[PDB]
C-alpha cells in the first residue's frame, strides 16, 4: 500500500491528426490524484513528459506527433501522481503508428440533377495538419468509400453502394422525397477501421 | 498467369496487414526495446537499384530465419505467425510473376530452353555448348556494351 | 574494389577468348552438328530486362554443368578447360563488383547490417523483427508504389 | 585405290572482307583433277556448292559470306574431283567466325609539322564491304595500334609506340632525315592477330 496503483491500461484513439491518448483510472482514486503523460518516439530511446499532471482520462497528443504519417510510430505511457508518490508506468500495448488511425471523411455535400444525385466526398483537413500532409497525400492511392443511402419518407433502411472515388452518383429512379447519405472510408491496402459520416440529406422536393 | 499488374495487389497487402494485427499486440507488448531495427537504410536500398535483391533477401530473411525461430520460441501464436507466412508467400508469388516487381527471382526463358535442348543431346551437347563458347563470350560482350555504350 | 568501371574489362574478355582458342579446335573438330544451341533468343534475353539473371544463369550453367561434365569426358583438355573456367570466374567477379553489370548477384548492404544487428540480439531480435513487421509491410508497399506510380 | 584421296586440310585465311579458303592438294594430283568448294552457315544444316570445280588451292569466299560479322560463322569443305570419282569431304577444323579475321589497316599518311609528325590511320574499306559494315562499325570499341618508327638514313631499327586512336603523333626531337612508319592493329577485347602495314615514309627534308 506504500505504493500508488498504476492505470489499468493506456491506449490511443485517433482520427487524421486527432491523436488522443486514453486511460482507465486507478481503482478508487482521490481528486488530488492526476496522471502524468509521457511520450516515446520509436527509434530513439528517450521518454518525454508532455503533461506532468492531467486531471483527466484523455490527452490530445496531436501537437507532439504531427510527423506520425512520416514516422514508425510512438509509444505512450501514463502513471498516477498523488502528493509525492506515483505509480509504475502503464504503456500502450501496441505501437501507435498510422495503422491505428480511424479513417473518416470531412463532409459530403450533394446536388440534385436528373435521374440521379451526385456527391463529392470532402476529405478531412484538420487545422493541426501541416499543409504538406493532406489526406490524399498520405494515403496517396487505394482510397475507397462505402455509401449508405436512405429514402427519408420511409423506414430506417439502407441501400449500400461501393465507390472508388471521392465523387459518386445515385440514381433517383423516379420517386421524389429526400435522400440521406453517409459514407465510410477505407484504403484498399490498409486494414484501418473507418467511421460512418454524419447524415447528410438533400431536399429533392 | 499475370495481367501485367493492374491492381490486385492492394488487397494482398491488406491481407498481409490483417494477417499481422493478429500477432501485433503479442510481439509489440513482448518487445520492450525502442531502437529501430529495420533502419530507414533498408528503405533506401529498396528505393535503390539493388532494391529487388533487397526485397527478396528480406522476404527470405523472414520466412527462413525470423518467423521460423519465433514460432520456435512460443508455439502459442505459432499458428497465426505461420499464417502470416503463407500470407507473405502468396504476396511474393504474385510479385515475381508480373509487372517487373521481382525480376531478381525469375528464371530466364532462353536459359531454360537452351538447357532443355542441351540435356536432350548429352554427349553431343557437352561438345556443342563448349564449341560455342566463343559465341557465348560474344553475347556477354554484347551485354556489357549495353552499359559502356548506348 | 571497383573504379565503377572505366575499362579494365576489354582485357578480361580477351583473356577469356585467348583462354578459349586453346580448346577451340578440339571441341569444334569434335562437334559435327550444325544447329545453333545458343539461340539468338539467349541474346535477346541478355538484351532484355531479365538480362542480368540470364547472364548469371548461363555463367553458372557453364561452370556447373558444361565445363564440369566436359573435363569429365576427356581429361586431355581438362586442364585447358578448367583454366578457361578460372578465367571465366575472374570475369564474373570483376562484373558483380561494379558499374551495374551484375547487380542480380550482389548482397544488399542494409540487409546485411540488419541481419548482423538482429543476430547480435537473439531472443530480443526475434521479437523486435516481428513487432516491426508492419514497418516491413510498409517498406514493401513503398517499393511497389515505385512502379505503379512515379 | 578405287577411291580418290581427300585434300589433306582446308582452312580459312581472311582479312576484313577478304575471306579466302585454302587447301593443300591431294598427293600426286593429275591436271584433270579439280576441287569442289562447299559452304555451310552455322545454325542451318545445309551445305551449298560455291564452285563445282576449281583448278586452284584457294577460293575467294567473300561474296557468299558478307554477313559474317553479323553471324555465328561458317564451315567450309573441299573434295577432289577427277572424272566421275571424288573424295570424302575435308572440312575446316574450326568454325570460321570473326575470330579468324586478320586485322589490317587501309593506309597511313603522314604530315610534317613542328617537333613532331602526326599520322592518321586510314582503316580498310574493301569494295565488297556493304556500306553499313564499316570497320569502326564492326569493331565499335577497343581498337588499338602498334606503331613502328624507323629513321631512314640509319640502320634497320625501330622505336615502338602504342596508341589507342586512329590518329597519333611522333616527336621529331631535332634531327632531320626521313621517318618510315608501319602500324599493326588489334582490338583490346579480341585476340585476333594483325598484319603490319606497308612502310610509309615521309621526306622531312
Amino acid at each position: 500500500g506504500t505504493e500508488l496503483p498504476s492505470p489499468p491500461s493506456v491506449w490511443f484513439e485517433a482520427e487524421f491528426f486527432h491523436h488522443i491518448l486514453h486511460w482507465t483510472p486507478i481503482p478508487q482514486q482521490s481528486e488530488s490524484t492526476c496522471y502524468e503523460v509521457a511520450l516515446l518516439r520509436y527509434g530513439i530511446e528517450s521518454w518525454n513528459s508532455i503533461s506532468q499532471c492531467s486531471q483527466t482520462l484523455s490527452y490530445d497528443l496531436t501537437a507532439v506527433t504531427l510527423d506520425l504519417y512520416h514516422s514508425n510510430g510512438y509509444r505512450a505511457r501514463v502513471r498516477a501522481v498523488d502528493g509525492s508518490r506515483h505509480s509504475q508506468w502503464t504503456v500502450t500495448n501496441t505501437r501507435f503508428s498510422v495503422d491505428e488511425v480511424t479513417l473518416t471523411v470531412g463532409s459530403v455535400n450533394l446536388e440534385i440533377h436528373n435521374g440521379f444525385i451526385l456527391g463529392k466526398i470532402q476529405l478531412p483537413r484538420p487545422k493541426m495538419a501541416p499543409a504538406q500532409d493532406t489526406y490524399e497525400s498520405i494515403f496517396s492511392h487505394f482510397r475507397e468509400y462505402e455509401i449508405a443511402i436512405r429514402k427519408v419518407p420511409g423506414q430506417f433502411t439502407f441501400t449500400h453502394k461501393k465507390v472508388k472515388h471521392e465523387q459518386f452518383s445515385l440514381l433517383t429512379s423516379g420517386e421524389v422525397g429526400e435522400f440521406c447519405v453517409q459514407v465510410k472510408p477505407s484504403v484498399a491496402s490498409r486494414s484501418n477501421k473507418g467511421m460512418w459520416s454524419k447524415e447528410e440529406c438533400i431536399s429533392l422536393t | 498467369s499475370c495481367t501485367h499488374f493492374p491492381g490486385n495487389l492492394p488487397n494482398m497487402l491488406r491481407d498481409l496487414r490483417d494477417a499481422f494485427s493478429r500477432v501485433k499486440t503479442f510481439f509489440q507488448m513482448k518487445d520492450q526495446l525502442d531502437n529501430l531495427l529495420l533502419k530507414e537504410s533498408l528503405l533506401e536500398d529498396f528505393k535503390g537499384y539493388l532494391g529487388c535483391q533487397a526485397l527478396s533477401e528480406m522476404i527470405q530473411f523472414y520466412l527462413e530465419e525470423v518467423m521460423p525461430q519465433a514460432e520456435n520460441q512460443d508455439p502459442d501464436i505459432k499458428a497465426h505467425v505461420n499464417s502470416l507466412g503463407e500470407n507473405l508467400k502468396t504476396l511474393r508469388l504474385r510479385l515475381r510473376r508480373c509487372h517487373r516487381f521481382l525480376p531478381c527471382e525469375n528464371k530466364s526463358k532462353a536459359v531454360e530452353q537452351v538447357k532443355n535442348a542441351f540435356n536432350k543431346l548429352q554427349e553431343k551437347g557437352i561438345y556443342k555448348a563448349m564449341s560455342e563458347f566463343d559465341i557465348f563470350i560474344n553475347y556477354i560482350e554484347a551485354y556489357m556494351t549495353m552499359k559502356i555504350r548506348n
